[PDB]
């Protein structure tokens, strides 16, 4: 049916012509063929085998043009023919790719046939200049109540989110997307931000999980997930947030917004250092490659809040990384860190003590600050980061009979510390962070039991919705609180609490 | 410059003494008369199969230049030097290496082109003829250079045709084509 | 409209594996011979685009 | 084969014309890959072992390395003044 | 036209073999003219027979082998003026700040040699500051190189802003902050605040000039920025005369850039993955960095901590050559002190009593003592209790609270930030305030009085204020 | 000594701090294994031995915290000073 | 290794019925169990353990495979797999063996692993 007209397409390709340059292997062993040919050839060009496999051409050397295969050798052998495609690798760009999982060529792996791409852009392009960026004035929510308002996040912002290994690092991640499907729904296309994962050496399986979830959530319809999974080859996984970006480049020049999530570059380190040592290329500090430094950092230049004459747009990005153990020593982890603009490092004792999310926000900080924080958020959440604070130093008065006062802190500490709990793959609305930070914030959640917390929470907000669910459209809408607002929230909290 | 460059892994310094032989120009015939000296080399091979063999010091050198007395003279002073060089250097497997390698200097300055169009299975000789003559009738042949194609067989080179001259083909197999057609049908 | 994709990528693989048979009835045939003339001709008009 | 200057195809041109180095260049030499602070000379086959030479480009190098067929002077002087 | 054809493009590296004639010399500036951009390549190696190998300043992504290539015959060179100052410029020499052809009037070549044993000053003079802690315990030296210590925006932009109005003023200095391993969008920032802080003033005057060298530049332009702005420097000392204030950001990533460099190059990294030629690179940029007889180049540089391995070799080379370190904490930012520079952590190799002044050191020893038993009391003071320890225990830590508040000066470039007027307080009134404080002649002035305050003088006005 | 460590099928760890506490020779059993184990062991000898492993089990935890030289708890001590013995 | 669309992903529960291993660290059929452990912790022996319970219970056919392990091990486990009938030579097995050996060299070592994947 499809298929009658599949191969009638088919046969309407059949058009052929002289090609301007070949090259013949003259020996293949260990992915790096030695090609004899390809005179003319452009500088990292994509290059098609006679097995039809890609490579790049890292080293052009006079004698032999070293092509890096971006897959296997099993279909490789000597004298073969490579076709010059005369093109610098590129990958398709354009708003097709929104709800669409492609592998990293660009080739779908959902297989939704051909993408809607109004330009194929190269994989590395240089980053924004001074003038063609400006400074950050929207934030971006994660739907986690700590997370924006402890850390608060923009759009634009480089921040890690460096933590343990698996410990649903993909899934503190996650939760940003869905919070950001509420946004997406909305109108305002800096409000569409059309987000990325890049899953960089992560099994099938995980992505299928991921992508399962990204349905239920109905996420997938702005999606992308440029997938280099765990088999596919460390060149492919080298280029693949390299690529990625390019992708969104066309998102962010275009004046919209979009969040790239690169998952991990960990590995992404791993891949690179592999190829560079099968180049011979030297190791460098801890057996990594010293311009990995180098290439982070271009990377991370890709996300930024572009100047108005170069359209309000913006790319914002979270790399993620995988800590040995909570070693941020790592020369992976020092360099990424001054590059980027604060760090998220969750906390795996907590993470093992149960507390999902689990992040300590002694070790999380955020240099995009309160320009990138909501103006409402902001005011009832100057005492949420000291209150914790106190909830942190004092914790240790409690591990002895001591003072009342040191007590008093610990029932706010703890209440605090049980309301920033939320089970992974629910987000909130900000309408609804602000109340529940203003309770505890008021400190009346303190004769709430610990038990009855949880409880208090989802009542408190149907509660508000019963009785005013216009005071939630007008903190949403006013983005600040005003005096009647924060007048006619003392009142309800207290009406709330009481019962 | 030598006329092609052929990166000259050790026999390209006798390509850069061909050079020597346009500058001296009388070198140029001497790559003839060298062709011919090679030819006495195809006729050594009994003795070439011992000049393989290694470990002739001022000896061998000695050995090499009587050889060089049971030449003529092909390739003269310029072919002596590379005797002693060679001989120098100890290496009678690239001795034919350097033969073959100024031959295609030679040949280049020449301006004789090698093509070839392999295929499944042998081609005819009117077919030979008429794409010598498409390729003199094209800008790759184009005229003022010959060309020798050589249909070469290799069924393993699927049906339908390749044709190959410079970094230039024509790649009209079945393989090719079969590939495309399943890919597009998995799709 | 899950088994609808499904019985579309069914009747992909079976036209599939059909086309297999084809290609292996062609590569017998003296089809096999008649079209390298083909294939010289057809480059024969290409080349001499150039 | 190793860097000796039959693989120097200019030096080896000259000699597979018939010219050598004919003394000349057993007590003067010419300067070939010069940078890395490091240069390689042709010929100086008079040479004494720690020998200091002059350079024409007022550069002076203690000769370390007496290698078959070349020399590699030490520069005692910048990469820049020579060539 | 000195030309040749690409013979290699092997990573970043690119062999180029020029028509037998033309004998490059090393550090020679290639251009290749290519249609998107102009590529620089930088002659690292004459590798004979009229090839060379060369670094790259900008990516070789696409080049085809046999592109003609022209060589200017020596490195780069960047036009020099006041017209410069003000412009935003890249390792090239051209205009990033998007004003248009800077106005280029004598150009001089990037590369350039440190002044002789004869033309360096046998006597080390000192740069006099307006900040007050500057001033006493850690005074600039003039030529000297201040390493500054401390981490991102603990205060380092504001710092870095008081010191462009102050150079103006102390000399009629000029500036040119060089960033190395720059954020771009930290950048923007920086050229936003600076152009506000008037330091840079595109309609007005500009004191500053600005390199900056991004992280997304290859590693070949990362270490010939820093080169660029020297020779930027050197025309305002030698021949302006100028005493000018030289900012570099991170000094890690000089070498970092140096070290990739120096492996693709071939040169074996010595260790901790470091440039063999990691010593040279320092010395010639570091000797650069001098008093001449005409004028002198005073440098503040950041240095970025490796990885806290201070034993690295290079911090430690860096350090050598330092002549003052200026340790900012965050923490003496949070006791409300701006300047938020540690003094117990303030240093300087010049601080010695010939160098400094006999009483300019013994008030500083002074200072250090009091402060430091102020710090060590303060640790028993709270334990075992203010009264239930000596009068004069806490007569020190008075004394001393009354210096602490006294070294918070509301300075002119954060007079916005802090409300209140800026404070500029030449050195010589610093050592005479010093004096008095010492001589606790005014130990009946709150400590609220010597908050936020410039010289002694001003602080008889503030208690006034505070009573009246 | 890792690659013969996973080819064989025991390590005799020995310990150069207790040779010196006065066993000559000294075997620190802590990383000595027989994964073979007791069927190479003589039956009287198996049985005898049975809770040998167990005494001296809480015998290594027992004396780690007992060096402090507090007076601890007297079950811990009957470890103690039955494990010295 | 199959595709991304070849992928259909979910996860059933396996029962060791081994208390611990069941409530502390349910094993999912389908899953990538990972045995962590010391030298001889009884690593072998956890193994027959499972082969023991797990297999006889499940219909399924599985394939042991050893890389590099000892030919005394290999003997016993031989053995002791005939003893609990699990291997019967007579008769059918819900279990394959593919033994791989030490001293073989490390290239065969490399590839037995491939070799009991592909059954």
């Amino acid at each position: 049916e499809v298929s009658s007209i599949l191969e009638e397409r088919i046969k309407g390709v059949s058009d052929e012509a002289n090609l301007n340059e070949t090259g013949r292997v003259l020996a293949v062993g260990d992915g790096i063929a030695r090609v004899f040919g390809l005179n003319n050839i452009q500088a990292e060009e994509l290059v098609e085998f006679s097995s039809g496999v890609k490579g790049m051409a890292l080293n052009l050397e006079p004698g032999q043009v070293g092509i890096v295969l971006f897959g296997s050798d099993r279909l490789v052998k000597e004298g073969e023919l490579v076709k010059r495609t005369g093109n610098i690798v590129d990958v398709p760009v354009g708003p097709g790719l929104l709800g669409r999982v492609v592998d990293a060529l660009g080739n779908p792996i959902d297989g939704k046939g051909p993408i809607d791409a109004a330009g194929r852009s190269r994989a590395q392009v240089k980053a924004p200049g001074i003038l063609p960026r400006r400074s950050v004035h929207e934030p971006v929510q994660t739907g986690l109540k700590a997370v924006d308002a402890l850390v608060p996040i923009g759009r634009g912002q480089r921040e890690l989110i460096i933590g343990d290994r698996q410990t649903g690092k993909t899934a503190v991640a996650l939760d940003t997307i869905l919070n950001q499907k509420r946004w997406n729904n909305g109108s305002d296309e800096s409000k569409k931000l059309y987000c990325v994962y890049v899953a960089v050496g992560q099994k099938r399986s995980t992505v299928a999980q991921l992508v399962q979830t990204l349905e239920q959530h109905d996420a997938m319809k702005y999606s992308i997930i440029v997938a280099a999974t765990a088999s596919e080859a460390a060149p492919l996984q080298y280029l693949a947030p390299f690529t990625a970006a390019s992708i969104g480049e066309w998102f962010r020049d275009n004046g919209k917004h979009a969040l790239i999530v690169y998952d991990d570059l960990s590995k992404q380190a791993v891949a690179y250092r592999q190829l560079s040592l099968l180049l011979r290329r030297p190791p460098g500090r801890e057996a990594y490659p010293g311009d990995v430094f180098y290439l982070h950092s271009r990377l991370l230049e890709r996300a930024a809040k572009l100047s108005e004459k170069e359209g309000s747009g913006s790319l914002t990005a979270l790399p993620v990384i995988e800590t040995q153990g909570g070693d941020v020593s790592a020369y992976i982890p020092t360099n990424v860190i001054s590059i980027t603009d604060g760090q998220i490092f969750l906390e795996a004792e907590l993470f093992y003590k149960g507390i999902r999310p689990a992040i300590n926000v002694g070790l999380s900080v955020s240099r995009v600050g309160s320009a990138a924080q909501v103006k409402a958020l902001k005011q009832v959440a100057g005492s949420l980061k000291l209150f914790l604070a106190q909830y942190r130093e004092v914790a240790a008065f409690a591990q002895s009979d001591l003072d009342a006062s040191t007590k008093q802190t610990l029932v706010r500490g703890e209440r605090l510390t049980q309301l920033l709990k939320q089970n992974q793959y629910s987000p909130l609305a900000t309408e609804e962070q602000v109340p529940l930070i203003y309770a505890g914030v008021n400190g009346h959640l303190d004769g709430i039991e610990l038990s009855r917390i949880g409880e208090f929470e989802s009542s408190f907000l149907s509660y508000l919705k019963s009785n005013h669910n216009e005071l939630l459209t007008e903190i949403r809408e006013k983005g600040e609180l005003s005096k009647e607002l924060l007048a006619s929230l003392k009142s309800a909290t207290e009406s709330f609490v009481a019962t | 410059p030598p006329p092609v460059r052929l990166f000259g892994v050790e026999g390209t310094y006798a390509t850069a003494l061909y050079q020597a032989a346009a500058k001296n120009s009388s070198i140029d015939a001497a790559f003839q008369s060298l062709q011919k000296v090679e030819s006495t080399v195809k006729k050594n091979p009994k003795l070439g199969h011992l000049l393989l063999n290694p470990a002739l010091s001022l000896k061998d050198r000695n050995s090499v230049i009587d050889a060089i007395v049971e030449t003529h003279k092909n390739l003269d002073g310029y072919v002596v030097n590379l005797l002693k060089v060679l001989s120098e250097n100890n290496r009678l497997g690239c001795f034919e290496k350097i033969a073959s390698d100024f031959g295609v200097l030679n040949d280049a300055h020449n301006g004789l082109l090698k093509g070839t169009v392999t295929s499944a299975e042998p081609l005819d000789p009117k077919s030979f003829k008429r794409i010598e003559k498409a390729l003199s009738a094209s800008k790759l042949v184009g005229q003022g250079k010959s060309l020798k194609l050589e249909n070469v067989v290799k069924p393993e080179i699927k049906g339908g045709l390749i044709v190959e001259l410079g970094d230039k083909t024509v790649d009209l197999s079945i393989s090719t084509k079969i590939q495309k057609l399943n890919k597009v049908l998995e799709d | 409209v899950r088994y609808e994709a499904s019985l579309r990528q069914l009747e992909q693989r079976q036209l599939a594996k059909s086309v297999i048979s084809r290609v292996q009835s062609e590569l017998g045939n003296p089809k096999f011979q008649e079209k390298v003339l083909q294939q010289s001709i057809s480059e024969i008009e290409q080349l001499l685009s150039k | 084969t190793k860097a000796q200057p039959t693989e120097v195809s200019s030096i080896l041109e000259e000699r597979i014309k018939g010219v050598s180095d004919e003394a000349n260049l057993n007590e003067t030499g010419r300067v070939l890959a010069v940078g890395d602070g490091i240069a390689r000379v042709f010929g100086l086959n008079n040479i004494q072992a720690e020998e200091l030479v002059e350079f024409s480009s007022g550069v002076k190098g203690m000769a370390l390395n007496l290698e078959p067929g070349q020399v590699g002077i030490v520069l005692f002087g910048s990469d820049r003044l020579v060539k | 036209p000195i030309t040749g054809k690409v013979t290699a493009v092997i990573g970043a590296i690119v062999d180029v073999h020029f028509e037998q004639s033309e004998l490059p010399a090393i550090l020679n500036a290639l251009e290749i003219k290519t249609p998107q951009g102009k590529l620089v390549l930088e002659v690292a190696q004459h590798l004979g027979e009229n090839t060379v190998r060369t670094i790259a300043m900008d990516g070789t992504e696409g080049l085809v082998r046999g592109e003609k290539v022209l060589d200017t015959g020596g490195p780069i060179s960047v036009p020099v003026g006041r017209e410069t100052l003000g412009r935003i410029i890249n390792v090239i020499g051209e205009p990033i700040d998007e004003r248009g052809p800077i106005k280029s009037k004598l150009r001089k070549p990037i590369h350039a040699d440190p002044p002789s044993f004869a033309e360096q000053s046998t006597s080390a003079e000192i740069l006099e500051t307006g900040i007050k802690v500057v001033d006493l315990l850690a005074p600039y030296a003039r030529g000297g190189k201040i390493g500054l210590f401390g981490g991102a925006g603990v205060g380092k932009t504001v710092f870095i802003q008081e010191l462009i109005n102050n150079i103006a003023k102390a000399h009629g200095g000029f500036s040119v902050f060089t960033g190395v391993g720059e954020r771009t969008r930290e950048g923007n920032d920086l050229y936003r605040e600076m152009k506000e802080t008037g330091v840079i003033n595109l309609e007005g005057e500009s004191k500053v000039a600005l390199v900056f060298g991004q992280m997304n530049e290859p590693p070949g332009a990362r270490a010939r920025v820093a080169l660029t702005g020297l020779t930027i420097a050197e025309y305002f000392r030698d021949e302006e005369g100028q005493d000018v204030l030289l900012f570099i950001d991170n000094i890690f990533r000089f070498t970092q850039a140096g070290s990739e460099v120096s492996a693709l190059l071939g040169r074996i990294p010595s260790a901790v993955g470091y440039q063999p030629t990691l010593a040279t690179d320092m010395g010639l940029l570091q000797e650069r960095i001098t008093t001449t007889k005409k004028g002198s180049v005073t440098s503040v540089q950041a240095v970025y901590v490796p990885a806290d391995d201070l034993t690295d070799p290079a911090p430690a080379t860096t350090f050598a050559h330092l002549d003052a370190t200026t340790v900012l904490s965050r923490g003496i930012s949070e006791l409300g002190i701006y300047p938020a520079v540690d003094p117990l952590d303030s240093k300087s190799r010049l601080l010695d009593a010939a160098v400094v002044g006999q009483e300019h050191y013994d008030v500083a020893s002074k200072v250090q003592e009091t402060l430091q038993t102020y710090k060590s009391l303060q640790d028993i003071i709270a334990i075992l209790g203010m009264d239930e320890l000596s009068e004069q225990d806490k007569l020190t830590v008075e004394r001393a609270r009354k210096i602490q508040r006294f070294l918070s000066q509301p300075f002119a470039v954060a007079e916005v930030f802090t409300g209140i007027p800026g404070k500029l307080v030449r050195l010589k009134d610093t050592v005479a305030s010093f004096k008095a404080v010492l001589e606790g002649k005014y130990d009946n002035i709150p400590e609220h009085a010597f908050y936020m305050v410039g010289g002694i003088e001003d602080v008889v006005a503030k208690a006034e204020k505070l009573a009246a | 000594p890792t690659n013969v460590i996973s080819i064989t099928d025991g390590q005799i760890f020995l310990e150069a701090e207790l040779f010196y506490k006065g066993i000559r020779p000294a075997i620190n059993v802590g990383l000595s294994v027989s994964r073979v184990g007791s069927a190479a062991q003589v039956k009287a000898l198996k049985q005898v031995a049975g809770s040998l492993k167990l005494f001296l089990a809480q015998y290594r935890e027992v004396a780690a915290f007992a060096q402090f030289g507090s007076d601890l708890d007297a079950s811990t001590k009957q470890t103690l000073v039955r494990g010295e013995r």
